[PDB]
């Protein structure tokens, strides 16, 4: 579990979703003007950050359709983000550790796994009595 | 040659009223080659002790036909009256020990070859020879799907 | 000296002998100066699963055996009519039995009697794990298109009929159908699209019912979205040595690199059946198993043909999970190993009975679990720590672009119809 | 959170895999398992001295043939049945109501029987060794032992069906007439006020 | 306003005025959505044990 909040999405995806909102707001403002701008920008930002800002909605039919599609897109973005964030926030652990002495890890001692005991003791005598 | 009944290996279908089997093509487009058996009755040979002609085809029959075409010999396939593989009957009540079933019929001199899904082990191969296996398999457990409807 | 069925152990640094559960091994080396003589005065230690099988056979038949390594050939191939190697050493009266990883084929069985097989073997191609990029339309996975159409038509009918009737019956401009459907649209996509709230107790009750329906629909929708946005749908490169990719690689894609090592049973099996494939692989012949594995890992080739058992063992007992065999357990020309015995012998029946007794005793499964378990031999672990890059969830940008184009064409149509 | 947790986690049953499990070591009256009498599997099962109770429980009731055994285990009668891997695999491929669960043990091939001494026995071995590496056995296996009629379970997460959609649609339909009745009551009350 | 914002929503409030106020509201809404995405991760499993 990394100590951050931008982990579920990559930097490229963050940059793309940050650039998309600006061009969507610009297109909405242009369609509302040639068929106001700051209000549309704040609306596009509030339908993305889920805040309570936003004065009014545009009146053009195509503008209304585009705004509804952008709102549905922001909803899907938020849902995917929270799903990804909950995905690796719980149930993240290895299967099992060493439990027995007859495991193949101890049968083939490698250089990475180092294990020993105290010399001149009964544990060493018991360990040297196993012919296998 | 004595064959045993097996779901995927040896099929046993009744013949037509004429005297042969209903020739039916496969999905690949080749005519299925089938032979006629003379095995026991359907239920058991105990009460209705009478043999009726039947049809025989499958993997074992195909291998038998291949071997017959390769070595150019003749055969007479017929099922076993016991309907079982066989075991070691070493009951001391009769003071005698002998095999039964398909192996018992083979050791009695009635048959010469066995084309059937017969496994290989020490007890059976101690008295008869086994060639190289043509298929490998193992043992497992078959259970129901249990219908997960949580 | 091969995969850990029978392995050679070096001499002890100070003890000068072999450890427990080990037999004295002899190796004759003739690569030194042959001025006077050099009968390979070198003694080593040998052990492994094959040594365990040999000990189990010797403790049941009560015989004594010596160990002698061959320095002529690997397994033995027909070269000008004179067998050189272990088969040649057995046929030249230099030995009686031959144990190890020898393969049983037609020629060897015709010239040398073999016992019953004790392990399954076959031909299987080993290729690198090909990974998928992304499955498109992943955001519509936890639902059916019919369900979407039903939800849409229900939304439309409910909005129109309910709002119109309840506004006309029950006593700011009028509440048109546009705002009527806009209210329900804002209500099911989580919220915030600023909307024009209605008047009337029954209208508010219907809005509350629709809000309950919407809050049920979102909980039902993100049940398993993350689980569906991770699947890659891995696809195998080739099905086997039967398509045109290996039969006729002449008029096809850029030359695919594939081959095997010479002087083996699989080489003869391919030469007898696939002449063109063998002629093509002749230029890509390897010079060892480890060298071929390293070449496959680097990228100089993408297919290796060898025995199924050793390839599966190397794929399992490897660093993590690097390569996997195609088909997940496929075997071509299924054969088995054995013990080569001299022609017209009497110990063949005893060896067969001993092998059958060992199989019936259950020790074979224990020896296999002790000497054939691998790291990646088990199933793949759960896929966690995802990134969700542009290609992972870019499937909604296509919808966004299509909606932008639809808005543009509707604006153009409205401007054209206005005149 | 509760609605998400209970429509998820549909994990596989994870039934018995090995033969040395404590369930088979102590055979109870609830779990009934048997095989076909007079067969090699019974001989292999009676050779384990550590499974004498299991062998006794198995031999307490044995079927007559494999057909009767599969017909019994199919109609919710038998709990477990042990047989060859190929036969059970073909049965699971044909009938998709049964799934093979377990690990392979006592691997033994199928060989053609013969007498104690015959040249035909030596010729059949060479014929099989020659025809087994020429695609003939592979072709026969792909023709007779390769159907793949049923589906697969490669993906554990599955999509949703038309289960709760009908429920929420009926709920909306009832709410419609409820609102109609409420509007009628409101009009009747406003007529007197 | 801020309390309604971290709650999830709908407690009804008057929207402020000013660009800096709107920026602060957006930052608080991002903090609020982060808090719910990090609060309902394993609540179901934790309320049963
Ligand atoms: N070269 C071997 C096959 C490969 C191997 O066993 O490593 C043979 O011809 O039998």
């Amino acid at each position: 579990t990394l100590d951050s909040f931008m982990q579920p999405f990559q930097s490229t995806l963050w940059l793309l979703v940050g650039l998309s909102v600006h061009v969507v707001a610009v297109m909405l403002y242009l369609l509302d003007r040639f068929s106001t701008l700051s209000s549309a920008m704040w609306f596009s930002w509030g339908v993305l950050l889920n805040s309570g800002i936003g004065e009014g909605a545009p009146r053009s039919f195509s503008a209304r359709i585009l705004g509804m599609v952008w709102a549905g897109f922001a909803m899907i973005i938020v849902a995917s983000y929270t799903a990804n964030l909950a995905a690796f926030l719980v149930l993240d652990r290895p299967e099992e550790r060493i439990t027995g002495i007859n495991d193949p890890r101890l049968r083939n001692p490698s250089d990475k796994f180092i294990y020993a005991t105290v010399k001149q003791s009964s544990v060493d005598i018991y360990f040297r009595r196993q012919v296998e | 040659i004595v064959t045993i009944h097996q779901e995927p290996f040896v099929y046993v279908k009744p013949t037509m009223s004429d005297g042969t089997c209903k020739e039916e093509f496969t999905v690949n487009g080749d005519p299925v080659k089938k032979v006629i058996c003379t095995g026991p009755n359907d239920t058991s040979p105990g009460s209705p002790r009478h043999t009726v002609p039947q049809c025989c085809y499958g993997f074992c029959i195909d291998l038998l036909i291949k071997l017959a075409r390769t070595m150019q010999f003749t055969y007479e396939v017929h099922l076993v009256a016991d309907g079982k593989f066989g075991t070691q009957e070493r009951v001391q009540n009769s003071n005698k020990k002998e095999w039964n079933g398909m192996m018992g019929e083979l050791l009695s001199g009635q048959a010469d070859m066995i084309v059937a899904p017969l496994t290989i082990n020490n007890e059976r191969a101690q008295y008869i020879e086994f060639s190289k296996p043509f298929k490998y398999q193992g043992l497992t457990i078959l259970v129901k799907k249990e219908i997960p409807r949580s | 000296e091969e995969a850990p069925f029978v392995i050679v152990e070096s001499v002890d640094p100070l003890s000068g002998t072999c450890m427990r559960n080990t037999v004295p091994c002899q190796k004759r080396i003739i690569s030194e100066n042959k001025t006077d003589e050099e009968p390979g005065y070198i003694k080593k230690c040998c052990k492994g699963f094959c040594i365990d099988i040999l000990k189990k056979i010797s403790k049941s038949v009560k015989f004594t055996y010596d160990l002698y390594l061959v320095t002529n050939g690997k397994h033995g191939k027909k070269i000008n009519g004179t067998w050189n190697g272990m088969i040649g050493e057995v046929v030249m009266k230099r030995a009686y039995m031959a144990v190890g990883s020898l393969t049983i084929n037609e020629e060897r069985s015709e010239v040398v009697d073999f016992s019953v097989p004790f392990i399954e073997t076959g031909i299987s191609v080993m290729v690198s794990r090909s990974n998928g990029t992304v499955s498109p339309s992943a955001f519509l996975e936890p639902f059916s298109a019919d369900v979407w159409v039903m939800m849409f038509v229900m939304l439309l009918i409910v909005s129109a009929v309910a709002v119109f009737v309840f506004e006309y019956f029950s006593p700011g401009p009028s509440f048109t159908i546009g705002k009527a459907i806009w209210l329900l649209w804002g209500l099911v996509f989580n919220n915030s699209v600023p909307v024009q709230n209605p008047k009337g107790t029954t209208s508010k009750i219907m809005v509350s019912v629709w809000a309950f329906f919407a809050v049920i629909f979102l909980a039902s929708y993100t049940a398993n979205l993350a689980a569906f946005m991770i699947q890659e749908e891995y696809v195998d490169q080739v099905s086997g040595l039967s398509d045109k990719k290996f039969q006729r690689p002449n008029d096809f894609s850029p030359p695919f690199r594939f081959g095997t090592v010479p002087n083996g049973s699989t080489e003869r099996n391919i030469r007898n059946n696939y002449a063109e494939m063998h002629a093509y692989m002749g230029k890509f012949n390897q010079r060892g198993v480890d060298d071929a594995l390293l070449s496959l890992k680097t990228g100089k080739l993408d297919a290796f043909i060898y025995d199924a058992a050793v390839l599966n063992y190397m794929a399992g007992r490897d660093e993590g999970c690097k390569l996997v065999t195609i088909g997940s357990g496929k075997v071509f020309a299924s054969t088995g190993y054995g013990i080569a015995i001299q022609k017209d012998s009497g110990w063949k029946r005893q060896v067969d009975l001993a092998i059958l007794q060992l199989f019936g005793d259950g020790e074979m499964e224990e020896l296999e679990a002790l000497w054939l378990t691998g790291i990646c031999h088990n199933e793949k672990n759960e896929v966690m720590s995802s990134q969700l890059d542009i290609d992972n969830m870019a499937g909604v940008f296509y919808m966004l672009g299509a909606a932008m184009a639809l808005s543009l064409i509707t604006f153009i149509c409205e401007h054209l119809f206005y005149w | 959170a509760n609605l998400a947790a209970f429509l998820v986690l549909d994990r596989p049953e994870e039934r018995i895999t090995g033969i040395n499990d404590p369930r088979l070591r102590n055979p109870s009256d609830k779990f009934i398992y048997a095989t076909v009498k007079q067969s090699s599997v019974d001989i292999y099962f009676r050779r384990q001295v550590e499974l004498s109770t299991m062998y006794r429980h198995m031999e307490k009731h044995n079927y007559e043939s494999a057909a009767e055994a599969i017909q019994a285990v199919r109609d919710n009668k038998l709990h477990a049945f042990i047989w060859d891997s190929a036969v059970l695999e073909f049965e699971a491929s044909q009938k998709c109501d049964l799934v093979t669960t377990g690990e392979l043990f006592f691997r033994s091939g199928f060989g053609i029987g013969m007498r104690k001494d015959s040249p035909w026995k030596q010729q059949v071995s060479l014929s099989i060794l020659k025809s087994h590496e020429n695609g003939f056995m592979e072709d026969l296996d792909k023709t007779w032992v390769r159907y793949q009629e049923c589906d697969s379970r490669s993906n554990a997460p599955a999509t949703l069906t038309f289960e709760n959609m009908a429920g929420v649609f009926m709920l909306v339909a009832g709410g419609i007439v409820a609102g109609i009745f409420l509007i009628f009551i409101e009009i009747a009350y406003k007529r007197h006020k």
